[PDB]
């Protein structure tokens, strides 16, 4: 039960009548899935690992000027030669420079000039690209049984991890005792790692777009340059200064790396050392329930006291974990969990970690439940020693609702068009909503990409204001509408 | 330079903290607040030709604004 | 984020309930659930009895349980067979991401 | 960064080359023109806007350079 | 967590921009700027009259 | 002749002795002994616990 | 709020807004006071001496 | 000061007898009465202007009231 003490926890309740739900995972995320028959599961993407990435291109970053060599011409002669200006691994540049009897020429007029300085780097940013069918996201499936740790199992919790790779994309996890889950993933709609870069700069690493990676100004080899002396771009790395029209000299132009990291704002960070760790994913999948079963269905309701070894607790989430044990006669059992109302005549809160059971007598097993709004009594155990605990939850529901609201709004702005799948059963709704999402994203993407999101704000202030002063009442409310998302847009993105 | 090629609208953003996030949220704001108080001569022209320019009161505002946006940033 | 305080030695006779005090500060003990308790004895290392402040591991007797009252922890042991004598040590870890052991405490048991 | 304040406009130029003016002269607007190419889906969203918020074509011409000026600069 | 965000002397050159360039290795040269005078031509003679 | 200094700017920086304190919620801010010093960069954040 | 022999019990972000130096709960050296200005005054009376 | 913010509506009044309530509940009226008095030019000139910004006899006096409730108050 690793979701709870997460604030990102997301709740999928209900499978569709094949037993499958789909749900979106993130590696920030974590989703806890109910079912009715079916005991509840904690998944979390928590690796995602790019192999054999290959280098694209390197960038210099800091270069270094040594060899510096000039020839002048006489006025009304032409540019002047240097052999080194014909050599790649030099930079050279043409200018004019005042010539007459003082210079040594005999002719009074601009002289042709040539410097040319060699061009060395000191430091360089590899920016690697990585195959999609590399890809081998890492997921872990903890069944929400309530068991505390054990020291002598080889896995301690009983979490289950299942590496998802393109080519292998359906796994099953063997969840002891709780029969097994299915994973149909889709890695290949996970990021599209044809349009992504690995840039790793002196020992730190970013996921960036590789058109924007492909247009920076710097100096850069193609990658299967070892020598490394044929660098492109030289002369955005070096500065020539003609002053007075006298001398010409070439100077470098100073580290980059500052001015890389201010470049980079945007691009999410990912660990390049020691493996290609990428922590920003999210990954689609269609979990598969129909072999999962719940653990102890077939035993008697625990007839002992309980006893709570940890005291309530509310997570973030509007939920209650708490952990009790058991002084009974009958070693396996159910236990008794309800939360009713003052009087008990009303069940008013449902139980998260469904079926609780105690497999052992001494050792507690830690419950999770939802309880209503306001006040209400959590009862574990039966009347001979019962233990009635009461509580009351802040919120309210419509302010809950408000909440999920925000919360599908969100997710719909990160994970654009593919949020419909992080709940779906199925249905027609459901696929025309991913269909008319599907196209206007695509619209958005284009009209937007590559624009802060202060260029949204101003844009979505003045669509609002098209929409508002508008004859048209269809027109006007598209307008208004389209300016009312792209400000929420704005003011939900770049983070 | 390449800093002025920040990568901040290139889609590709996930619900994980991107580099410089916080701090580059106001950055270019904060910058320009900096070059309107060190340069009020020119926000005081801005105004008049936008006043100047357009006819409607809308038109104005966001002829004004555009103006001392792009005056700092066009470097 | 200086070491715990307890009794330097404990006894109790064969059957009785004998209770250890690990006294801590704000961050040590009073902060955190980081209150682990070990055994030690002589000559060899350190058995970890309790952690969480009550919870206990795996192969852990059940005679062995743990109470956290403000910035003290307590480990109380019930049966007190004759294998119980040795030294207790508690530890916690503070706020600033270090470890805090105890003095530690000795049962004599007979 | 520092690199976005640039030492450009500060009224202290001689007759004198600077720092790199061959270099810099272009440079926003070649950036500009990359970025224009680059994404070309909010070049016409920016041309439909200038045209509604124009009512003639020096309001909508302008405007329209203005927010196609201000786009990558912003970023 | 916290980091170091590089070194600023690349992005330094590229907000010198616009800025004349002078020395500094020995006494503060400055190889740009003008200069008022006012010229004395009394005392001046032609050298071969 | 003879310039004063009138301001030094630091251009490529290092952070070292890094440290990490943290408090349980709702119980305020945890505090650091490095966090008086002012050669320590220093941030206050939140982190579910 | 506790004060010198006498207890109070007030509201949270009432006393959080107090306009007075603070430590935090555990700040444990008990040297690093927060807004210190509130309790001191800086004159400058003639542009003189400060 | 600390002073100058008290904790008097705040919602956590019980039966109980709250700490300086009795001695403590007529202060802002005595401290108005007494400025009042001391500095009587100050309410001729906020009569004047409530009757000033008038148009009905309910808000000329609701004026004038806040004016000299907040003159003192105000520092
Ligand atoms: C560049 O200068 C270095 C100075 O030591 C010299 O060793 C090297 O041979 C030179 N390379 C040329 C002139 O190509
Ligand atoms: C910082 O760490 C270094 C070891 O790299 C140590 O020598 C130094 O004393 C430490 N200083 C502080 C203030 O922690």
């Amino acid at each position: 039960m690793r979701c709870i003490g997460i604030s990102n926890r997301d709740f999928v309740e209900g499978v569709s009548g094949g037993s499958w739900v789909d749900i979106v995972l993130e590696h920030g995320s974590c989703v806890t899935t109910m079912a009715k028959n079916k005991p509840t599961l904690d998944f979390e993407l928590i690796k995602t690992e790019a192999k054999h990435p290959a280098t694209l291109r390197k960038y210099c970053i800091e270069a270094k000027l040594t060899n510096t060599t000039t020839a002048s011409r006489c006025p009304t002669q032409g540019e002047p030669s240097l052999n080194e200006e014909q050599d790649k691994r030099f930079v050279c540049k043409h200018s004019m420079v005042d010539r007459g009897w003082g210079n040594g020429c005999g002719l009074f007029g601009k002289g042709g000039i040539v410097t040319c300085a060699m061009f060395t780097c000191k430091k360089n940013m590899e920016g690697k690209i990585v195959q999609p069918e590399n890809l081998e996201y890492t997921i872990v499936i903890t069944p929400h049984s309530g068991e505390e740790n054990a020291v002598g199992q080889d896995t301690g919790k009983h979490g289950k991890e299942i590496k998802v790779t393109p080519q292998s994309s359906i796994t099953e996890a063997e969840l002891t005792g709780y029969g097994t889950v299915t994973m149909e993933c889709s890695p290949r709609t996970g990021l599209d790692f044809n349009e992504m870069v690995l840039l790793q700069m002196e020992n730190k690493a970013w996921l960036v777009h590789r058109q924007w990676f492909l247009d920076l100004p710097l100096p850069w080899l193609p990658g299967a340059d070892t020598q490394g002396s044929n660098w492109i771009q030289k002369e955005t790395l070096v500065t020539f200064k003609n002053p007075h029209a006298k001398k010409q000299d070439v100077v470098v132009l100073g580290s980059q790396e500052g001015a890389m990291h201010t470049a980079l704002t945007g691009a999410t960070e990912i660990q390049m050392s020691s493996g290609n760790l990428l922590f920003t994913g999210h990954l689609k999948c269609r979990l598969r329930m129909d072999k999962l079963q719940l653990k102890g269905m077939s035993y008697s309701m625990c007839t002992g006291k309980f006893k709570v070894v940890k005291e309530i607790a509310e997570t973030q989430h509007g939920t209650i974990v708490i952990r009790v044990q058991y002084e009974g006669d009958g070693s396996p059992c159910k236990i008794p969990f309800e939360i009713m109302d003052l009087e008990k005549r009303h069940v008013l809160g449902r139980l998260i970690t469904v079926n609780p059971i105690v497999t052992e007598k001494d050792s507690p097993v830690n419950i999770e439940a939802e309880p209503p709004f306001g006040d209400s009594y959590i009862i574990i155990g039966v009347e001979p020693g019962q233990l009635k605990l009461s509580w009351f939850k802040k919120g309210s529901s419509i302010g809950q609702m408000f909440e999920t609201t925000m919360r599908g709004a969100k997710r719909m702005a990160i994970l654009g068009d593919t949020a419909w799948d992080f709940g779906s059963l199925g249905g027609v709704f459901t696929s025309i909503g991913k269909a008319l999402h599907q196209v206007f994203g695509a619209i958005y993407g284009a009209a937007f990409s590559g624009v802060s999101w202060t260029m949204k704000i101003l844009i979505g202030v003045v669509i609002t204001w098209i929409g508002m002063n508008s004859r048209s009442t269809s027109l006007s409310v598209s307008l208004v509408l389209v300016g009312v998302v792209t400000l929420y847009l704005g003011v939900m993105v770049q983070a | 330079s390449v800093a002025l090629v920040p990568h901040v609208g290139m889609g590709l953003e996930t619900r994980t903290e991107t580099w410089m996030s916080s701090e580059g949220a106001w950055k270019h704001a904060q910058r320009i607040e900096t070059w309107v108080l060190r340069h009020p001569g020119f926000t005081i022209m801005a105004a008049i030709l936008a006043y100047t320019i357009g006819t409607t009161y809308f038109q104005r505002v966001l002829i004004f604004i555009l103006l001392t946006a792009v005056a700092p940033s066009m470097t | 984020q200086s070491a715990l305080t307890q009794p330097a030695s404990v006894s109790g006779s064969p059957g009785q309930s004998i209770t250890i005090s690990c006294t801590g500060t704000s961050s040590d003990v009073g902060g955190f659930n980081y209150v682990s308790w070990f055994q030690q004895h002589p000559g060899k290392a350190p058995k970890l009895m309790l952690y969480d402040v009550t919870s206990r591991p795996s192969g852990v007797s059940s005679r062995f349980s743990g109470s956290k009252s403000g910035n003290t922890a307590s480990l109380t042991i019930s049966g007190l067979q004759a294998e119980d004598e040795a030294d207790y040590y508690c530890s916690s870890h503070t706020s600033r991401g270090t470890w805090v052991f105890g003095g530690g405490t000795k049962l004599t048991v007979l």
